[PDB]
């Protein structure tokens, strides 16, 4: 009925999708052997003619490590192996290669497997793309498959939640290319896009859990709850339900700017819970505290074209309405004028789960939250003066030039940077 | 076909009028194996080879060669996509 | 995939190759007799990088060894560890090579590429995904610097996509244990500019040193010196051998550390590193990896990067950590001394790391850097060559297998060419 | 009633004999000694006077090296050795050797075989041919074989399943030469010709079964599969049985165009089989795909003349009815103008029967699609190709002529392809 | 069926022929009594092919052995393997061959070919289907030059239908161990082209260095070069005596090879070969048996394959293996090899395959190639010819037996007229 295509590309996605279907299984009952001892699951599931439930995902990569990992992990017996695809070869952080070379040849088989995948449901709310920018899979294959997906349904909805280059925190040397080609060749194609920072959460690690030992797998649990607690409406009960369609038509009103930050609160030990109550206001509270974003963005140099609150556990409409008020009411917050409204709030009534071994704390309380700002250009214009910075050097380029690429699209991609960035210029 | 073959055909046909009996295509002392037994029992003093007996079968031709293998080892090689063979 | 093929060349060549088919041999537990005895899954999951299946469950090295006067080919052989080698991967010839460079790049060279590029084909097909070619040189001597260059040459017109590292040892500043010493190197040189994409340069001086003040080491013989070649040599591929939450393939990192197709001469170190004292003292910490790295002693070519600047860097870490700490550790130093990098390059370093330590250790580390204070090493070896041709010393030797005297004019000129360009990204 | 008469000419033909044949006794039960422990085997078998079942088969070959391996195999108890047909010399490739010198002499004592076979089926439904093209044996002496039949029953229906010379992958030297002078002669004789090659079959054993060493034995074990879901509603009941008679009058529209194709599905492994659920639209759209085909055409450079599909196990006909409205809707689909309708389906209960010892794996659905397709033109262009491509040298000439032929055949032999090739041009 | 009977001239065909029967005799297990001792029914079902039965359950060789002077003929029955010889298979003279190939084909010849032709049709006979002939010539000396021709033309004028094999031993170009070597070649030939249908030539040079480099022999005698004529002699009729997945009688060979009667001079090679070491280490795949095979060094004969293109070749494997790797490899190697072959052939290669390896061995193969590089073998003597019968040196001999010019003049234009015609398809 109301089904999901979740898809990893790149490194990082297929790291996350190892929590995100950790924590679906975990919550449903499911076993890591594929059954359990309706429509609970039809959302990220198919039963089989008996007993076994398939996660209807998607791992793409063209390092064959990871994937090999979750071959020899505990959750083989979970993924038809149709689903996990590798490659030979990887593609070294150039988008070419990603995107010209080797990124042509294996897209057949991908969406040979996604329309194996589409078939099967019968309502498709829409795609979910976990992409890694910065990287020569990440943004030159997933670039190149939503085009592929986009010339294929179009009238379908695409989500993206990409990680994207963090100013300080740059474990690459050539990441603005890439991701300069990547923002540009995405944007006509997605219908909106999450952008998220690893160097954020890590200092979300440190002020709230308090965990000096931050890993990519604690990030990559993180975001497995601010996702569980999205698509819950979709899969679960609840007042004010909130569909993919409705929730994106309240949201993008300009088809260029459907860039978005996202915020989870609770985010608490297992100690501070015991000396704590967990009211809805403080909750929300530091749901709209610029701290607790996951990306490097300051809101307050902006406003709030939109805002989307998804609570969780057990709320009371009244306690919403009220607490949203005490924040409509706050000067520290800016919003455009065009809006009188802005907050599209949704209830359900299952709790957030907790991961065995995992960092979170048992609450019943829980809040995401997810805002259009037009403050993000600020981030956006760092990596403006990055790529010129290089590109008068014209470093890197022969790689480019040599793998199929040609120096236009530096300058064609460059142009649509500028462009973007006088758009979140004409909102003020 | 010709003489050769028809008389073949004609041996091959009794072989299949008549039933094999799931025969061992060699008949040991089998009531001789049973009495020393039977002396070893209680006189405990018989020769080995009349306490012995001995049966075969057909098994089959084709001499034991080593196994193929019929696979190599899974990080060389990869299906279409990444994936192992089985 | 991934399959690397490996040179060794000359007698220093030879005899290192000796260590590194040692260590890694034991690294995935496999036995003299060349059949497998470690314990894990994993020494099997990636074995297939360096070594062949064989009859009986045997594995037997991916590896060339190339050398006239086959004397020292005995000693391998006769070392513990040469069962391991199949005896059709030894190609020698019984005339020396007396250090002349053009017959072991003229009259020698053409009699024995023949036979080696009927080898390097032979196993090149039994790679299912190539990944690249590496090879281990001696810039002094006739063999490893004519044969390598001579036999680099051929493979980049039949391997051109691929790419071909390089542990070439450099000679030294101070030291000349031959005489005609940078005549080889010269004519070396203008082969390795043209025919090559990543060379680290490596100097038995600073190897000599870090013996002596780190570990405290009283007599190195060059089973040390080598030792240490065969711990960095391992430590470059243990992504392509081992899990990792960011692995690191050759190609990204030389996309990550040539801007320019000439500035491909490196260097290298190694961490950690310290005597059986101190390490009852020492604590393993990322704090500890990175300092000891970032040190100008560890820097195993006889160059001071601090009369330079850092073009590129990376980092290689193998152990059980928090990346979050690699990741602000590289920031602080980008901040710190930052007189040392560009600025053209806003991150010019790359963090990479493991999730398998070493062996009998937990925690380690390798580091690697293009900086412009390298062009000091062919100022000097300028010098030497400009004295001699000045007068030409030695020379009529080169001359008697058809060599000219342009050849050394160019070769010159090139090595010119290539420390100016040194200079102008050297802005001081 | 209704009974098949199954030959097996050449070496390929009674090899997949042995497959067809040993899974026909474990679809009825009958042990490898003739006897089990009404109609239902009937056509396939004849039981004797008390307990044995022969299978109303021939096994004809002049290679002796083969048909005695039968003679000595497991089943040998089934046969009565009236059946198994010998020769002391072979057709060693020659189709003259097979057609006119050798063929000539047996014929005679085959002929009676079959008039003794013949005369104890009542309701004789047709011949059912298994030739393989590209021998001597299979294309001479069947050809041969054909004509003679054809003067005696004319109205009887003869079928055919002939493996085809495959373009790329070919065993032979001369088999452009003798494949086409057999379809010279089948051609005016036989009234529908499935046709099928090796490599669209070893493909498909590397993508859906995934077993990296295919044998003759393998493939052949999947041709088994075509043909028990083709007779089954000769032998079983069901929805919409299909009769030959039925089969044949809405598949050729044109005496000349009877050639077709051949696809089977699902085609996957165990563990495979357990992650899906096998839908009756996931199998029709599998059995579409151009890759699954049994024959190295591609559909889509034409349009389908007719189509005709035998389901099989657990189906309704209104699914069929739904899903065959998709296939129609599609558009990479094409159908030529003056066939409104071109499909002709058929369900039977009976699911398929998996032999221990198999690739494939239970399934309680399957479908076998058969289609004339004008596309498959092209593979016959081929073979038109290579003829001319040595026939302008006269090369192996000297075999032909010199086993009682002449040049005339050629020639005509060539004109009939040509007047073949227009055909498939004028539907369109 | 099938049989075949063996005739052996000369000193040397009676010595490789010692060996041809001992490797045979102990492949299907009989005793040097000539009594059976093997364990499966394979040594059994077609023994036939190279036996007549014997009182006493004895196995004794379809071989005649043909060479003046006797001593020799109490050589061979004082071997190991002498005492299954009929003693009366035993033609012989007291007179000397001379290597004058006049007397041996005119004077001496004549006296004995009544008494062997009464022998080979005796045993010619013997056989239900004799399948063909075969010898061992050499065509330096004056036994197996002069008379296996006087032998052979009279053979074809009584079997013609029949084939004739010649495992005939060229002189050396570079050795020459008589001196009026080129006029006994020269002669002979002039007899073969029109005088048999299948003339492998083989030179002990070349098998010097596959004993030398390959087996690393370092004394090859004489029964080494035999051992490994005896290896491929064996390897051509496995199919005839073997169960095979794709049998190859030798006329199915004959007409896959000669596409002109003429084109009949072969090119032959053994694989596996490997000394003692290097059989520890290698593994036994197809792939290695194949570019093993395609090399120009285990081609037998003294011809460079490099200088010419295949006009067809065939490839021969025995051992438990599967036929798809067989016949892709064939198929690439057709590929990239594309200027070794020619282009109005589209497959130029056969792939045969059979189920029984060698004895001790699991997998082995045999390479066969009609190649145009045999012309220079042709090119080389008919120089050597015209030297010194420019000079009527040592012809007064030859005229000393009612010859004539004549006879020399027509057979050298033979030649002449022979390598015209591997030039004509050989378009460099
Ligand atoms: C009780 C204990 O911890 O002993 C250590 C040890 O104390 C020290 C001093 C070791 C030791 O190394 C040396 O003494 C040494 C001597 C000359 C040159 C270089 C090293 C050690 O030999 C080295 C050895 O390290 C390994 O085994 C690594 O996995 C290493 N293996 C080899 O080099 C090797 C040794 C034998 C055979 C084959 C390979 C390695 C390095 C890179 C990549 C893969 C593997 C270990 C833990 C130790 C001893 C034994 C003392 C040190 O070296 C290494 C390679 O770890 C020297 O500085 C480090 C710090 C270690 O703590
Ligand atoms: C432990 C083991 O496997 O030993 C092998 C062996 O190592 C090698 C080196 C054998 C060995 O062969 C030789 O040493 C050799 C010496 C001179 C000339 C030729 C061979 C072997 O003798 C050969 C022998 O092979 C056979 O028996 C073949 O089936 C062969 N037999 C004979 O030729 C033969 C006949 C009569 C008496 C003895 C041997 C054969 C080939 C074709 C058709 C029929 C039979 C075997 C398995 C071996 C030894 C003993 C070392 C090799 O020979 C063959 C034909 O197998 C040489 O290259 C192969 C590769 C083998 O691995
Ligand atoms: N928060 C978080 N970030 C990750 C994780 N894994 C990788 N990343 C980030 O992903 C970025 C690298 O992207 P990759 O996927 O490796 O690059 P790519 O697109 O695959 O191109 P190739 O490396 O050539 O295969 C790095 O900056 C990582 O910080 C994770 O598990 N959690
Ligand atoms: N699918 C399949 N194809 C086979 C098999 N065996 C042989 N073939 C192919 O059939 C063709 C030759 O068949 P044969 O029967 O040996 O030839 P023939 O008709 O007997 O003619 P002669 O060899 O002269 O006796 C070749 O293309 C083979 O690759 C098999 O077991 N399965
Ligand atoms: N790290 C290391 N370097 C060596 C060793 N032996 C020699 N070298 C250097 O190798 C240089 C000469 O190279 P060499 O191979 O002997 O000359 P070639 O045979 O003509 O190529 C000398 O300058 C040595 O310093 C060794 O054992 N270990
Ligand atoms: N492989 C092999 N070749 C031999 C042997 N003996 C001789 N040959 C060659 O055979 C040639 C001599 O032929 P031969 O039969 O002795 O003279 P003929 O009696 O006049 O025919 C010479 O070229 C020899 O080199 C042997 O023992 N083994
Ligand atoms: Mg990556
Ligand atoms: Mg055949």
């Amino acid at each position: 009925m109301r089904e999901v295509i979740s898809i990893h590309i790149g490194q990082a996605g297929i790291q996350v999708g190892n929590a995100c279907w950790e924590l679906y299984c975990l919550e449903h009952g499911i076993q890591p052997d594929g059954q359990m001892p309706d429509d609970a699951f039809n959302t990220f599931f198919s039963e089989t003619g008996a007993g076994k439930h398939v996660p209807r995902c998607i791992f793409l990569d063209l390092e064959p490590t990871v994937v090999d990992e979750v071959r020899t992990g505990t959750y083989r017996q979970l993924f038809h192996p149709e689903q996990l695809i590798s490659g030979k070869e990887d593609a070294a952080n150039n988008f070419a290669r990603g995107h010209y070379t080797i990124g042509k040849e294996i897209v057949d088989l991908a969406l040979d497997r996604i329309r194996k995948l589409a078939d099967n449901c019968t309502g498709l709310q829409g795609f979910l793309v976990f992409n890694a920018v910065g990287g020569g899979t990440g943004s030159g294959l997933g670039s190149l498959l939503l085009e592929r997906l986009s010339v294929d349904y179009g009238k379908k909805s695409k989500l993206g939640f990409t990680v994207y280059p963090s100013p300080q925190v740059s474990t690459a040397v050539v990441e603005p290319y890439n991701s300069v080609l990547s923002t540009h060749s995405l944007l006509e194609h997605t219908d909106v896009a999450v952008m998220l920072d690893n160097e954020a959460i890590y200092d979300i690690c440190r002020r709230s859990l308090d965990i000096e030992r931050p890993t990519y797998t604690n990030l990559n649990r993180l975001i497995a709850q601010v996702i569980s607690s999205l698509t819950a409406s979709l899969r679960f009960d609840g007042a004010l339900n909130v569909d993919i369609t409705e929730f994106q038509t309240n949201l993008v009103p300009y088809p260029r700017i459907h860039f978005m930050l996202s915020s989870y609160a609770p985010i608490i030990s297992a100690e501070k819970a015991y000396h704590e109550q967990l009211s809805v206001a403080e909750i929300t509270n530091a749901a709209f505290e610029p701290a607790s974003m996951m990306v490097k963005c300051d809101p307050r140099h902006g406003k709030y074209m939109a805002c989307c609150l998804m609570y969780r556990g057990d709320v009371v409409p009244k306690d919403v309405n009220a607490s949203v008020a005490t924040i409509k009411t706050k000067r520290t917050i800016q919003f455009v004028d065009w809006c009188p409204t802005g907050f599209k709030c949704g209830i359900n009534y299952q709790p957030p789960t907790v991961v065995p071994g995992g960092d979170l704390a048992k609450v019943q309380r829980a809040v995401c939250m997810i805002s259009n700002s037009t403050a993000i250009g600020e981030i956006f214009s760092r990596l403006d003066h990055k790529f010129d910075l290089m590109y008068a050097k014209r470093a890197f380029v022969h790689w480019y030039v040599g793998e199929g690429m040609e120096e236009g699209e530096f300058s064609e991609a460059r142009e649509d940077l500028a462009a973007l960035e006088k758009d979140f210029e004409e909102v003020g | 076909m010709d003489l050769k073959q028809q008389v073949k055909n004609y041996t091959m046909t009794i072989r299949n009028t008549r039933p094999p009996t799931m025969i061992k295509e060699q008949d040991k002392s089998e009531f001789s194996h049973f009495r020393a037994l039977q002396v070893l029992a209680n006189g405990d003093e018989v020769p080995y080879e009349a306490t012995l007996r001995n049966v075969i079968h057909d098994g089959a031709r084709q001499p034991k060669l080593p196994p193929r293998q019929t696979q190599k080892h899974p990080g060389y090689i990869r299906n279409e996509s990444g994936g192992f063979f089985t | 995939m991934r399959e690397i093929v490996h040179i060794q060349g000359g007698q220093c060549g030879n005899q290192i190759g000796a260590k590194f088919w040692e260590v890694v041999s034991d690294e995935h537990g496999i036995d003299p007799t060349g059949t497998y005895h470690g314990d894990s899954d994993l020494q099997l999951e990636r074995i297939n990088v360096y070594f062949n299946e064989a009859t009986g469950g045997r594995y037997v090295p991916r590896a060339i060894l190339m050398d006239l006067e086959p004397g020292t080919m005995d000693s391998v052989r006769s070392g513990p560890y040469g069962q391991i080698f199949r005896p059709d991967n030894f190609v020698f010839g019984q005339t020396g090579a007396g250090n002349n460079w053009a017959k072991g790049h003229y009259t020698e060279g053409a009699e024995l590429i023949d036979s080696v590029l009927d080898v390097v084909r032979k196993e090149a097909e039994s790679c299912d995904c190539l990944q690249g070619f590496q090879v281990c040189h001696s810039l002094g001597g006739g063999t490893g610097s004519g044969m390598g260059t001579l036999l680099i040459s051929k493979i980049r017109e039949e391997y051109p996509d691929r790419m071909m590292l390089t542990f070439s040892v450099v000679p030294s500043p101070k030291v000349s244990d031959t005489v005609v010493e940078p005549y080889n190197a010269t004519l070396s040189v203008h082969q390795l500019v043209e025919n090559a994409d990543e060379c680290m340069v490596l100097d038995n001086e600073a190897l000599y040193d870090i013996c002596f003040r780190t570990l405290k080491l009283t007599t190195p013989t060059f089973g040390d010196l080598n030792h240490l070649i065969s711990a960095v040599m391992s430590g470059i591929t243990c992504c392509l051998r081992f899990p990792g939450q960011l692995n690191a393939d050759l190609r990204k990192l030389a996309v990550n550390l040539i801007p320019f197709p000439r500035l491909h001469f490196f260097m290298v170190g190694f961490t950690p590193l310290t005597s059986r004292g101190s390490q009852q003292y020492r604590a393993l910490t990322v704090p500890e990896l990175t300092q000891q790295m970032w040190d100008a002693k560890n820097m195993m070519c006889a160059a001071d990067p601090r009369h330079g600047r850092y073009l590129t860097a990376s980092a290689l870490f193998r152990g059980r950590m928090s990346t979050k700490e690699v990741d602000e550790q590289m920031l602080n130093v980008q901040n710190k001394n930052s007189s040392y990098f560009v600025e053209w390059i806003p991150n010019n370093v790359k963090s990479s790391v493991c999730d398998i330590p070493p062996k009998g250790l937990k925690m380690s580390a390798t580091f690697i850097g293009n900086s412009t204070a390298i062009q000091e090493m062919f100022k000097r070896v300028s010098e030497q060559f400009t004295a001699m041709f000045r007068r030409k010393a030695f020379l009529h030797w080169y001359t008697g297998e058809g060599m000219d005297e342009m050849e050394f004019t160019e070769a010159e000129s090139n090595m010119n060419d290539l420390v100016s360009e040194y200079q102008q990204y050297q802005d001081a």
